[PDB]
């Protein structure tokens, strides 16, 4: 059933699985109309589909054209997510198809289950983890490809860069979740921490800077400090 | 008016006939039920005084043969049987009547309750849901499982209700996933009505039969079937107007008849709230909504 702290190691076993986060699929700006009413303008979105073992990110860009002349968009967004994930699974060879898909939001279970009836052996699961994948659009290179898209497009990333050469997927996922948590809690502070030292760059084929093992420990420290500070602010404690 | 004679009543038992019920004492000189209205299916049902576990009973139609009850002290139950000798049967029934050892089916002239609960129910359809083709009557009890319950284990003793599953390839057309899941009209009208049931009468007959097995035997799988068949109509944006008007009447008599004390185990809160307040048909069941709100406001 549901995925939690108790069965955390399962993410890093040799059964292919994907996380699906739909929190950036339907995105709007709210503004005043000339008559002083309120209207939304949709902007480009993305499905965040991640293999937590390999770091392979299937970023399906959702172009605003998919909403044209549709009603009940927040409901359609769940079904469109489920359609795109099912299209992605069908496009993979059999031996690459996931044995499980974990949705970060319970509203995705029925839409994905209905779209995957052809795949009765693929388990659709919720999670009790509060994963910060919503912050994916705080990664500059992912944000840039989403906002520049002029049509529907799938872009393939490794969200771990070359980390798996040096650390396990357990540790790579912990680093990713801490970076995203930070970016989600205080984006300005988080991005300042990541780029304050101009000598450390982001390779053209990477998302994050090229930190030595020692520099990651320091970065990881500064991100934990940012999170606890902001927590003592939010809650005055 | 037809008669179901009893050889005897060797064990103390509560006997139901349709919506009526009578206590018979161990070895009480009880020889059966007379004045049974011709033209309807009937159910004769039993709960032993010594084991209120296993309610059980027999669906029959008196037009299809001469039926009697006889206790089997080996299998420990009242069994329905057919008498093929028409003269032996008439002679037996006449003696017991003359000696007034039979209770009279106690129909009030004004009272259409049993007709209203059984309008679409036909013995030939019951015999396809309950398979035992060597008898013209059908045995049901509390513990019998449905074909659908068995998928999720003796097939001979199962209730063969039509399988309804909202998250099934049958229910959902490829490329119409969101449409078919949020509006089940395709599933109701093309798959079930045109495809499997052939008309709304057979659909209502199975719905009514499932309710009565739920109420008279507390058959859990029958209760699930009755709720699924309601929910498939309520969740469809497109239903013939005559089906909605008839569903409102059907459900009205079912809610009116349910023992007040069993609402907690026989009524599914989620399905009813959804059907009366959220569904496409939320404004189409006036009689049902009014009796539910006045009789079971707690459930909602």
């Amino acid at each position: 059933g549901a995925m939690n702290s108790s069965n955390y190691a399962e993410l890093f076993n040799n059964d292919i699985k994907l996380f699906v986060d739909d929190t950036n699929v339907y995105r709007v700006t709210v503004h005043k109309t000339f008559e002083g009413n309120v209207a939304t303008k949709a902007i480009n979105g993305c499905i965040f589909t991640l293999n937590p073992k390999t770091g392979h990110l299937f970023l399906k860009i959702i172009h605003t054209s998919v909403w044209a002349g549709q009603k009940r968009l927040s409901q359609l967004a769940k079904w469109k997510t489920a359609e795109e994930v099912s299209a992605l699974v069908r496009s993979l060879p059999k031996e690459e198809q996931p044995k499980q898909i974990i949705v970060t939001r319970k509203a995705m279970l029925d839409p994905l289950e209905v779209h995957m009836l052809d795949f009765p052996n693929i388990a659709i699961r919720p999670t009790e983890l509060r994963l910060p994948f919503s912050a994916a659009m705080s990664i500059d290179k992912l944000s840039d490809v989403v906002m520049k898209a002029t049509e529907p497009q799938m872009v393939l990333f490794n969200i771990y860069d070359d980390w798996l050469d040096r650390i396990s997927s357990y540790t790579a996922f912990s680093r990713l979740t801490l970076l995203l948590r930070a970016l989600k809690t205080n984006e300005e502070s988080a991005k300042m921490i990541l780029l304050s030292d101009p000598t450390i760059t982001i390779k053209s084929y990477h998302l994050w800077p090229s930190f030595t093992d020692e520099q990651w420990i320091t970065i990881e420290s500064q991100m934990r400090d940012l999170i606890l500070t902001e927590y003592g602010r939010k809650y005055n404690v | 008016m037809n008669t179901v004679p009893f050889t005897s009543a060797p064990i103390e038992v509560t006997i139901g006939i349709d919506q009526y019920s009578f206590n018979v004492k161990e070895n009480q000189p009880f020889h059966g039920i007379k004045d049974i209205p011709i033209g309807h299916v009937h159910v004769i049902h039993f709960q032993h005084a010594d084991n209120s576990s296993m309610r059980y009973g027999y669906w029959f139609d008196c037009r299809m043969g001469n039926f009697y009850i006889q206790y089997d002290p080996k299998d420990g139950l009242y069994k329905m049987m057919e008498e093929r000798d028409g003269a032996k049967f008439e002679n037996i029934v006449h003696n017991f009547k003359e000696r007034q050892m039979m209770v009279s089916y106690p129909k009030i002239d004004e009272d259409d309750t049993w007709y209203n609960l059984t309008e679409f129910v036909q013995m030939d359809k019951i015999r396809k849901i309950v398979r035992k083709d060597e008898n013209q009557f059908s045995y049901v009890d509390s513990s019998m499982t449905t074909v659908q319950e068995n998928e999720l284990s003796d097939p001979a003793h199962s209730l063969n209700y039509t399988v309804i599953n909202f998250k099934s390839r049958e229910a959902i057309r490829p490329g119409h996933e969101m449409e078919d899941f949020l509006d089940k009209s395709y599933y109701l009208n093309t798959v079930m009505l045109q495809g499997i049931f052939k008309n709304s009468s057979n659909y209502f007959g199975e719905l009514q039969f499932a309710f009565l097995n739920a109420m008279f035997f507390g058959n859990y799988g029958s209760s699930l079937q009755w709720h699924a068949m309601i929910e498939l109509i309520c969740s469809s944006a497109t239903v013939p107007k005559h089906m909605l008007d008839k569903l409102d009447e059907i459900l009205y008599y079912q809610i009116k008849t349910l023992p007040e004390q069993y609402s907690d185990i026989l009524l599914n809160e989620r399905v009813w709230n959804i059907c009366l307040y959220s569904s496409f048909q939320k404004n189409s069941l006036h009689n049902t909504e009014k009796i539910m709100e006045n009789k079971y406001p707690e459930l909602l």
